[PDB]
Formats: structure tokens, C-alpha cells, sequence
């Protein structure tokens, strides 16, 4: 753990960096969520139909 | 996710099934339409006139 | 303490395998944002698509 | 598949957009008149027999 | 990175689910019609023909 000390903390850091920014858009992340439910399933009805 | 699943299979059968078709078509189809495009201005006076 | 253990070593590995992939893993988020800019636009600027 | 869809969107949206507007003017007249090329459809056989 | 691509895949699925709701089902239906067509003329009388 120590000899990879530079590694724990750049990934700490960027960590750090992506939880923030997942956090500041969690509407986002809702509305992302609610939508891609029913979309898939819309596109495979569209590609079904078209097989 | 289990739309996902049901998504990406069926749009992946489907382009497995039609993808080398459109690419070979695109590639067949570069003679034809630099013909269509160098003898593009002897179209609308031929239809005027058979018209 | 054998769960922590094998925790760790899997998670070695599957961190190994994904990121051998260096530039698309790495180009993953840039991408399917550019895509995603690229589909709005396509789908706004041809509102006569429908009746097409 | 992200990166390329990308791409082909970003080289090919104005060409596209332009595809589209010469298509609708090339197919109102046929919907205008869809009728005169399903009657010509049906009489060109017994004409060319 | 990961807040632009949120929301880039956010707007890119509201736009998706319009566009799928709007256009899709008059897309399959003239896909069905030029595959009925084309397969019509590219019979062997046909294929020969042309």
C-alpha cells in the first residue's frame, strides 16, 4: 500500500471528482433512470417490427 | 436493464443480419451516383420536354 | 478475511481486463455525449421529417 | 459505436437535412397525384404485352 | 465529464422517446411496403426481366 501511494491517491482524487459531479446532477440522474425504462423497450418494439 | 438486454439482442441480430449489406451497398453504389451526378443536368429539360 | 482477499484479486483482474482498452474506455463519456449532442441536433434542425 | 455514430452524424447532418428537403419536394407531386401513377401502373402491362 | 454526459444521455433519451412516440410507426410501415416491393421485383422473372 505504501509503494503505491501516488496511485491511491490520484484515484481518490478522481473519485472524488466523479461523485461530485454524479451528485450535483441527481435530477438528472432520476430523469436518466425514468427514461431509459420504457425507451429500450420502445426501440425493441420499433427493431421487432422491422426484423 | 432487462430492457437493455431485450434491446441490444434484437438490435444486434438485426444488424448483424444488415450491416455487411448496407456497407457492400455503399461501396457498389460510388459508379452510380457519380454517373447520376455528371449527367444530372440533362434530367429536368428531358422530363420537360417528354412531359 | 478469504472474501477481502479474493474481493481484491478479482477486482484486480477485472480492472486489468476493462482498462487494456485504454483509449476507448478513456473516450467512452466524450463519445456517447458527442453522439447524444449530435442525435438532438439531427432530430431538431429536421422537423419536417414527419410529414416527409 | 458512440464515437462513430458521432462522427458519421457530424459529416453527414447537412447533406442529410438537404437529402430530406429534395425528397419532399420530389414526393409532393406524386402524393398530389397518386392516383394517375397507380392507374398508369395497371394499363402499362396489357400495353407493353 | 460525468455531469455533461448526464445530461447529454438525459436529452438524448427524452429526444429518442419523442422521436420513436412520432415517427416510428409510419418508418416500419414504409420499411414493410419498399421490402414487399423489392421483393416483388427482384423475383427470377423479374431479376431476368430487368
Amino acid at each position: 500500500q505504501v509503494n503505491s501511494g501516488d496511485a491511491i491517491q490520484r484515484w481518490a482524487a478522481n473519485l472524488n471528482t466523479l461523485a461530485a459531479q454524479s451528485a450535483q446532477n441527481d435530477e438528472a440522474l432520476r430523469s436518466g433512470l425514468q427514461q431509459a425504462a420504457p425507451t429500450a423497450d420502445q426501440l425493441n418494439a420499433v427493431f421487432s417490427d422491422v426484423r | 436493464l432487462v430492457a437493455a438486454v431485450g434491446f441490444g439482442n434484437t438490435g444486434g441480430d438485426i444488424f448483424e443480419r444488415g450491416g455487411p449489406y448496407l456497407v457492400r451497398g455503399a461501396q457498389d453504389l460510388l459508379p452510380t451516383s457519380a454517373l447520376l451526378d455528371e449527367y444530372s443536368p440533362a434530367l429536368f429539360c428531358t422530363i420537360r420536354n417528354y412531359h | 478475511s478469504t472474501q477481502v482477499n479474493q474481493l481484491l484479486v478479482n477486482a484486480q483482474t477485472l480492472l486489468a481486463a476493462v482498462n487494456e482498452r485504454g483509449r476507448s474506455v478513456s473516450l467512452l463519456l466524450e463519445r456517447v455525449s458527442s453522439v447524444s449532442r449530435q442525435v438532438e441536433g439531427f432530430v431538431d434542425e429536421n422537423p419536417n421529417l414527419n410529414h416527409v | 459505436a458512440a464515437g462513430s455514430l458521432a462522427d458519421l452524424l457530424s459529416d453527414n447532418r447537412p447533406l442529410l437535412k438537404d437529402t430530406i428537403g429534395y425528397l419532399d419536394v420530389i414526393q409532393a407531386p406524386l402524393v398530389e397525384q397518386k392516383q394517375e401513377v397507380s392507374d398508369i401502373l395497371v394499363q402499362m402491362p396489357q400495353a407493353l404485352k | 465529464e460525468l455531469a455533461n454526459a448526464l445530461q447529454d444521455l438525459n436529452r438524448v433519451l427524452k429526444t429518442t422517446r419523442e422521436f420513436l412516440d412520432r415517427n416510428g410507426g409510419v418508418l416500419t410501415h414504409d420499411i414493410d411496403n419498399l421490402e414487399q416491393v423489392t421483393t416483388a421485383i427482384l423475383q427470377p422473372e423479374p431479376r431476368d426481366g430487368l
